């Protein structure tokens, strides 16, 4: 339903590999859409998909007369948490327009997958290092975000990689590094 | 026509392979081509172009090729201010001590001058190649150092000539040197509008 004096969207929901399974049918009022499916297989991965090419958007599971913030979450995850420190300042280059810090970075994010029990290793947490981080995700094909200092120049010398994974799904990654970067708001006047 | 110039740069993207297996068809521009900012402030971009051609290799294969050319020209707020000024205050006032009928100290300044362009002639070479020919400020320090040995001459004689007695000689060849400096230079600036403005 439209907050106010918006026009209705387009609405649909397919299948998480592509295949549509059901489409929305307004009503003469116009000011609200509806779209119903009942799942009869043994996994039902759905999309909503809503097309515009502010709004206010209703979802919901097994709610007969859900007109008139539930217990739980009703989405996935995809949300990363980030934060960076400054150690040191390496140094200034004024003539020609850069300088170089020492850091450290922190990413963090919840994925279903991944997970495992503690009967496997007898252990709590696992541990990845180097380059063997390359060697674990891609035979389960899940996807890992892949970061980039935009204005950075030349190199970067990071000296540690490490990710930690918790059985629930929580993965930290942690790196520390010696970059140098562009300064383009120099004034000299 | 340094510091005058205007030069262009280019970026060459080659295919590996021949053209029987790969080739290059289009040209897209998901992302314009030349950021706002990119820093370098003695360099400015007017234009851009991109195109698409077919170079030859070994004796019977031809791979793709992408080019990319910038054109940029040079700012003069450095260059007006370090060499221009100081050398243009140094030669002004090198004539203007020639009112003063003080013969020798007409050497005495001459002969200084003669060691201070040594100076500014090692400064500009500096930041330039071991060229193989001659840029426009080579050629206006080339004038310049030949002009100042000349003066000097004249003073050595104009002090021996002035001994004898024939000072109307001297003071009437001072006024001569009063013309033939401050027009010489003049001379030498319309020689350079033409060929290049």
């Amino acid at each position: 339903e439209p907050i106010g004096e918006a026009p209705l969207p387009r609405l649909r929901l397919t299948d998480s590999g592509g295949k549509p399974l059901a489409f929305g049918l307004i009503d003469q009022p116009g000011e609200s859409v509806e779209l119903n499916y009942t799942c009869d297989q043994d996994i039902c991965e759905l999309v909503v998909h809503v097309d515009g090419t502010v709004y206010r958007l209703l979802v919901g599971i097994n709610a007969p007369n859900l007109r008139e913030v539930g217990s739980s979450v009703f989405l996935e995850s995809d949300l990363v948490t980030v934060g960076l420190a400054v150690d040191q300042i390496v140094g200034v280059d004024q003539r020609s327009e850069n300088f170089s810090v020492v850091g450290t970075l922190k990413l963090s994010w919840h994925d279903p997958k991944l997970g495992f029990s503690p009967d496997q290793c007898g252990c709590t947490v696992k541990s990845f290092e180097d380059a063997s981080i390359r060697a674990v995700a891609g035979e389960i094909n899940l996807p890992l975000p892949s970061f980039s200092f935009y204005n950075q120049q030349g190199n970067r010398w990071s000296q540690n990689q490490v990710i930690f994974v918790t059985p629930d799904g929580r993965a930290s990654y942690f790196e520390r590094f010696t970059v140098t970067l562009q300064a383009p708001d120099f004034d000299f006047l | 026509a340094y510091p005058f110039d205007r030069q262009k740069f280019s970026i060459k993207v080659d295919l590996a392979v021949p053209t029987n297996m790969f080739i290059f068809n289009e040209i897209e521009r998901f992302q314009q081509v030349v950021g706002d900012q990119l820093g370098e402030e003695e360099w400015v971009v007017t234009s851009y172009s991109q195109e698409i051609t077919e170079v030859p290799f070994e004796r019977g294969s031809t791979n793709s090729r992408f080019t990319t050319t910038l054109l940029v020209k040079r700012n003069l707020e450095y260059y007006i201010l370090r060499i221009f000024v100081p050398l243009f205050l140094i030669i002004s006032v090198s004539w203007v001590i020639f009112f003063l009928k003080d013969y020798g100290r007409q050497l005495e300044v001459a002969s200084g001058n003669l060691l201070v362009f040594v100076a500014f002639n090692f400064t500009i070479s500096g930041d330039l190649p071991r060229l193989g020919y001659l840029t426009v400020l080579d050629r206006f320090m080339i004038v310049s150092f030949c002009l100042t040995a000349i003066v000097v001459l004249i003073s050595v004689c104009q002090k021996r000539l002035g001994a004898v007695g024939k000072q109307a000689v001297a003071a009437q060849i001072d006024t001569w040197v009063l013309v033939i400096y401050p027009l010489v230079y003049s001379l030498y600036i319309i020689w350079v509008y033409l060929r290049f403005f």
